């Protein structure tokens, strides 16, 4: 009407209904003295014809018409009915679990302790001693009395009098510290838990209180004592329940018979157990079963029964759904619908960078000149920095276990884990100090189990912190071919298969192996959920009536084009060879390699792996990978005969070579070991760059999982054995540092004596001794690439030499041979023949329809 | 209405009274489409 | 078909 | 939260010389 | 524009001129009332893992950045700001020591509840206090002894002022809503009730 | 002692009649929600009974 | 404190309720505070739109 | 339009940066101490020293 | 307090046009709020 | 290359020009000034670019503490004498 | 005690520019003004303090 | 040492004009000198565009 | 009572 369209509140442009004469006045200077923005324009909404008029219902539910369980399997499927006059897309359809998750008895969700933290750790709760002490006077507690008649005890006042309870020293007095009043001559008092108690040592001890007041108790009451001199002051105590959800003595005096016992030997030491938050998995990986010839699924015609999801079992199909929300996405944003975290590991410990310690002046002491004492804070704060993010999550070796004290067998169970501990000698703030150096011991070790990654900190808490967790979540649909697929009007059958074994839904961080330790139950329940669309229907019925001709019919491909594969490697071997009988190339479109250690990857058949038992990060299924700095160099050969990068394309001319150790008559490029000729095949596959100016990757061109924000080039620097001349090797177990103002070898207390020391050949500094110096390149977190194009640059999604005739014109056998240095723990290689993976669909019969696949490389 | 004091909750029950009626009707096989028009207190904007 | 009113065009 | 706002049949920085903020040049 | 408090709704009832109800056309899940967070009851409906029903996180997911009938995204950053719905969700929960389940949920309140004793001082802030004792409060819930437990859910919404589109389809089309112009050619009055 | 109702602007075109009555709380139900807890009743139901 | 629910993100129920943006570590005002300096007594200039 | 002005500088803006003109300053919370995550704290041993007692200097 | 403004130093010969054209009724300017809106508040009793 | 002759002025045009208040009337609770704003001529001002520019002193009370610890004695024990 | 406020501005890794043109703006290079004295071989003599 | 007037934003007057970029916290020369390694003697292989 | 001394920290 029009008082509106006067109002310019709907109607007539502020580029419309202006004199075109001041339209140009504004186009013509907007730079500067900008005045579009005085001005108005109504943005309406269409009328109609896009609305349903009638019921229609957001978010449809469908529960299971058919259901089937096995011991490790779920399967489900519903009669997912678009129904007429509609159209849905499958992008919104989540499946929606429900059932009670039981984490094991590992989940330390918590870091450090929780019970009486504070403590002077290893310390002994007042507690009595053995053979028949009733000899000697102890003597420390608190409450400060008066005249404890006994038979009665301690006391207290009401105009009458008052002897005591059941004492109460969850905290009571002194509280005048200065004067610490001191024993006001007469009984004081406190508790003591006496033998027949599980001797523990003052931390980490619970007590399942039973007095309401939160006394302590034996269920049966127990307490009372003293002699009849005389009386002088009492202690009542007990025989309590303790115990220790968190902790690990580390020093038990042996006396290993006699144990709840005491005899000093008794009070011992203790600690923190360590922190494996064991939750679900990022991207729900897993919880349902993807690429896999058994458990696949379906989403067919109530009236063909012809499927349409064909996955051939060498699709990581579930890469591609991590590797596709890395694109159109940022994952370092969590979402919480589909569990979208997104691992990582802080970059401060897997490229510690001993930046020292500062800590210039002398944190000092001061009791309630003046006596005092130090403590090195910010350094300390080191130590306990070091051995606890780094070290311990060392190997497996070079870890210690405890004397008197046995670990469960069956490595990599949690026992076993918490049961050793690193040595705080070496490992720590006395280690390439003041260099990036990451610890070459963990170099090749997964650095994803550390409890400072977030991501994996994001859903172990999500998730509560509890063993017992009923669990509320949505899978999204992860097919390629059907993740966005639309639908036409008609009755469909929609099928999966789950997964209920805890070891590979459900990741935790240190990878004991959950399998072992306890989890997962139900699934409950079960049902789809699909937000269709109230879309008018006369403009429903001519969007699905032209989505169901056939020349505009659909068409998804998978993001992460693959064809991967998996070559094992022996325990210490290198040079794995590969070779391919003949066949075509036609469009052919790159390689993408890497290693993956076995323990850590599935059979991707039969749904339950007994051979798979660790958990943590999986990266073949993760998108984490930290085996990328073991390559050496990678040759490739056609027809047995002619090298592929060759025609001269590239120093050394056959073998991409990638590190290049030692032997640098010049080559390695950058402050670091990469080979010049890589650093131009890696980067200029990635982000184009390369042969026209070395730029810094522009950023939404550096999407993590992506060269740049990885190749963190580090370097050091050690004593150069033959040259100086006294490069005494002195083994970790001999250093004195710290003499002892710090640990022994092991994370215990202080034994000292002070001398100067042994700890690393000085090199920075007047008297340094010479030096040799290393260089190593973590880029974690991708994947080599190495494209078909004949110039490494990427024009188009097809290569430019893809469609190369004799690519594509005839066949071919393909002879290639990596080499990777050596390293422990059999491991395994993996590689994509990156090649289209598209898909078709067709359905003209009004509830049926038609897919269609191809894998122009590798059709098989 | 001034009911009397009773004593504790007590919702009073009001039946403000309407025409309802619904129109069903099958024009093909397996078509249900009917009208449920309630005039004095409907459901419509 | 419909009640309401008896119109029915193809598209 | 409502924007509209005016002003756009596109931009002029004209030819016959091309243009502004720099493209690079303190 | 700090806004604290928008986590505490858990019911709407929008309803014009004493009879009809807004997205009534059954077109919403629970066609009636928009729930914002169903407390207990789920029936599988909570959504993201926090007391927000699906049908309301939908409701806020178009509004602001018009997915939902697409598939759920993240929304890309230019659409999220700072007074955006998705920037600030923070769906948190944990397990508590269930009523009647634990041998003893015996109740240790406050005062008497003895744990990092003897160093802190007590009930505050003065010192060294007390005898070493075992504690006795955070009820375990980790390890092999760890209490049956009954989880809790909170969303955490502050900044939001949650929105509730007019548009048929609660997706942001124009300023001047589809629902909006076509209450003017049926001109006329309807004085809304709302609870 | 009062009940003061309201209903603005109507169009009343068929209104045939009201019909007053009166409930108690504990036993009429909860409207329509699901497990609306606050029912604690097992008696006659004077809403639906 | 450490021990109070520990291992799990949710901020404690008495202060779901209670305004989170007066800590003395809300940026907003310790930067408005500190601009003018510690001063008790401040000659303050302003510029308001 | 005392806060459509904190709801209209938001889009076209960031006001994450501080304008001291138009005192410019979000009333921002430290999520670390609104949304507690109190995940526990690292120690091992921290000691002490004469010119021998100890604290968890880390709790 | 004082009153600051910025003028654009515009041309004059231009400036004029710029006038000749803001001025009339088919090329004025118009505004909204953001927040486009009303704002009844309505109390709610302590604890209910 | 910029535009010329045609966007800019060569008379002697201002760029900041005060407003001093002409009017300041006052009461306990507010605060009214009324300025005479003048925009010249052949000028275009746009209102953004207009701001008050208040001066004054202002008291920080006796609860201004802007600071988690002590300046003074601090490093020293929460607790001691003389 | 008493408050005199003092005042500063810090400002590093940034030349305060001056820039030449009328609108003291940027429009591009060949800054208005400069244009002028382009052809004309006139010539002049800064002396800034 | 901790008393500077706390509580108020100020860069140090003894220290505001020398050099900010010779500090021990300065991530630039940091990472560099650390790209070379911790050592003396230092072998080197670089580019310089 | 537990013989101390303290040292402060955050400061």
């Amino acid at each position: 009407m029009p008082q509106w369209s006067y109002m310019h509140i709907a109607g007539q442009d502020a580029s419309e209904y202006l004199s075109p004469g001041l339209v140009q006045f504004a186009r013509a200077t907007d730079t500067y003295f900008s005045l579009g923005n005085k001005f108005r324009n109504p943005t309406v909404a269409p009328t109609h014809d896009v609305t349903t008029d009638r019921s229609q219902r957001l978010t449809l539910r469908f529960v299971p018409v058919d259901r089937e369980d096995t011991a490790y399997s779920y399967k489900v499927r519903f009669t997912l009915a678009v129904g007429d006059n509609r159209v849905l897309d499958m992008a919104s359809t989540y499946f929606d679990i429900r059932g009670v998750l039981d984490r094991g008895p590992s989940f330390k969700p918590y870091s450090g302790t929780a019970y009486n933290s504070l403590a002077p750790k290893t310390a002994p709760n007042p507690c009595e001693w053995k053979d028949n002490n009733k000899i000697k006077v102890r003597g420390q507690a608190p409450f400060i009395g008066t005249n404890i008649n006994k038979d009665n005890g301690i006391q207290i006042g009401t105009d009458t009098t008052n002897q005591p309870i059941y004492y109460q020293p969850e905290p009571q007095v002194g509280q005048t510290q200065w004067n610490s009043e001191v024993g006001a001559a007469q009984k004081v008092a406190g508790r003591v838990l006496k033998d027949t108690t599980p001797m523990l040592p003052c931390y980490g001890s619970y007590a399942k209180p039973t007095n309401e007041k939160g006394g302590q108790a034996s269920l049966i009451t127990n307490g009372t004592d003293q002699t009849l001199n005389e009386p002088k002051a009492v202690l009542y105590a007990e025989n309590v329940s303790i115990e220790a959800p968190d902790t690990h003595l580390v020093y038990k005096p042996d006396v290993a018979q006699g144990t709840i016992s005491s005899a000093d030997l008794l009070t011992q030491q203790a600690a923190p157990n360590r922190p494996n938050y064991i939750g679900f998995r990022d991207n729900f990986i897993g919880l349902m079963y993807y690429n896999s010839t058994g458990n696949m699924g379906v989403l067919a015609g109530q009236a063909s029964q012809l499927n349409a999801v064909v996955d051939l079992q060498d699709r990581n199909t579930e890469l591609s759904y991590q590797l596709m929300l890395d694109a159109l996405g940022d994952r370092s944003r969590y979402f919480s619908m589909w569990n979208q975290a997104v691992d990582s590991y802080d970059p401060d410990v897997r490229i510690i960078e001993n930046h020292g310690v500062e800590d210039e002046l002398p944190n000092y002491c001061f009791p309630l000149n003046i006596f005092a004492m130090e403590i090195n804070l910010a350094a300390n704060l080191w130590r306990s920095f070091l051995y606890s993010n780094v070290a311990l999550y060392l190997p497996d070796s070079y870890k210690i276990t405890p004397d008197n004290i046995t670990l469960p067998e069956n490595k990599n169970t949690y026992a076993y884990m918490n049961g050793r501990v690193a040595v705080p000698s070496a490992l720590d703030t006395y280690v390439n100090i003041g260099a990036r150096w990451s610890p070459d011991p963990m170099d090749n070790v997964n650095p994803f189990n550390h409890h400072r990654n977030a991501g994996l900190r994001y859903r172990s808490m999500l998730l509560g912190n509890g063993r017992y967790v009923p669990f509320h979540i949505q899978v999204p649909q992860k097919f390629f071919a059907i993740k966005n697929l639309l639908l036409l009007p008609g009755s469909y059958t929609y099928e999966w298969n789950f997964r209920k074994d805890v070891n590979m839904i459900l990741q935790s961080s240190l990878g004991n192996d959950l399998r072992v330790d306890g989890a997962s139950v139900r699934f409950d329940s079960i049902n789809l959920y699909a937000n269709f669309f109230p879309m008018a229907h006369n403009t429903a019925s001519t969007l699905e009536a032209m989505l169901r001709n056939d020349t505009n019919d659909q068409s998804f491909n998978d993001y992460l084009c693959a064809a991967n594969m998996l070559y094992p490697i022996p325990s210490n071997a290198t040079s794995v060879p590969i070779s391919i009988p003949s066949r075509n190339w036609a469009a052919f479109r790159g390689w993408s390699f890497t290693r993956l250690k076995t323990k850590e990857t599935p059979s991707l058949g039969s749904g339950f792996d007994p051979y798979f038992t660790y958990s943590g990060s999986v990266p073949y299924l993760d998108g984490t990978f930290y085996l990328n700095h073991t390559f050496k160099k990678v040759s490739i050969m056609f027809d047995s005969s002619v090298s592929w990068p060759g025609n001269d394309r590239l120093l050394t001319p056959n073998e991409f070579e990638i590190k290049r150790t030692v032997d640098g008559e010049g080559y390695n490029v950058a402050q670091c070991n990469m080979t010049k000729d890589w650093f131009l095949i890696q980067m200029l596959s990635h982000y184009n760059i390369g042969y026209q100016g070395f730029y810094v990757p522009e950023s939404y061109k550096d999407r993590m999982y992506s060269f740049f924000r990885n190749f963190q080039p580090m370097s050091r620097q050690v004593v150069n054995t033959t040259t100086y001349k006294e490069y005494q090797n002195v083994t970790l177990p001999f250093q004195h540092n710290n003499s002892g103002f710090v640990g022994y070898m092991g994370p215990t207390m202080r034994e000292g004596q002070a001398y100067p020391a042994n700890y690393p050949y000085p090199l920075i500094g007047q008297t340094a001794v010479p030096s040799l110096t290393q260089k190593k390149f973590l880029c974690d977190r991708t994947m080599w690439r190495i494209p078909f194009s004949s110039n490494f640059m990427s024009m188009g999604a097809l290569t430019d030499l893809g469609q190369n005739m004799l690519y594509a014109n005839s066949a071919h056998a393909l002879d290639m041979t990596f080499e990777v240095d050596p390293m422990d723990e059999p491991t395994l290689l993996y590689v994509l023949f990156e090649v289209f993976d598209v898909v078709r669909i067709h359905q003209p019969h009004r509830g049926v329809i038609e897919a269609v696949y191809l894998r122009t490389p590798f059709s098989a | 209405f001034e009911v009397d004091p009773m004593d504790e909750p007590t919702l009073l029950y009001v039946l403000f009274e309407v025409f309802d009626v619904v129109r069903i009707h099958q024009p093909h096989r397996g078509v249900i489409e009917a009208v449920y028009l309630r005039t004095p207190f409907s459901a419509g904007n | 078909r419909s009640s309401f009113t008896p119109r029915q065009a193809y598209l | 939260p409502r924007h509209g706002s005016r002003p756009f049949m596109g931009t002029w920085n004209e030819i016959g010389t091309s243009q502004l903020n720099g493209g690079a040049f303190s």
